């Protein structure tokens, strides 16, 4: 998560996610919850 | 718990 001040601190990204739900402020039930599919929406909205 | 990855029991 931390980058800019600093260097990396190993995250694996879904992780990210898990953490950036607090810069809308949701729960992380959201995507573990739901991983595939907010997965796929992200596929799909890149391939569009 | 379905989507729990690593797993910690005894959470008192």
């Amino acid at each position: 998560w931390t980058f800019g001040a600093g260097a990396a601190l190993q995250i694996p990204f879904a992780m990210q996610m898990a953490y950036r739900f607090n810069g809308i402020g949701v729960t992380q039930n959201v995507l573990y919850e739901n991983q595939k599919q907010i997965a796929n929406q992200f596929n799909k909205a890149i391939s569009q | 718990c379905d989507v729990v990855i690593g797993i910690i029991n005894n959470t008192v």
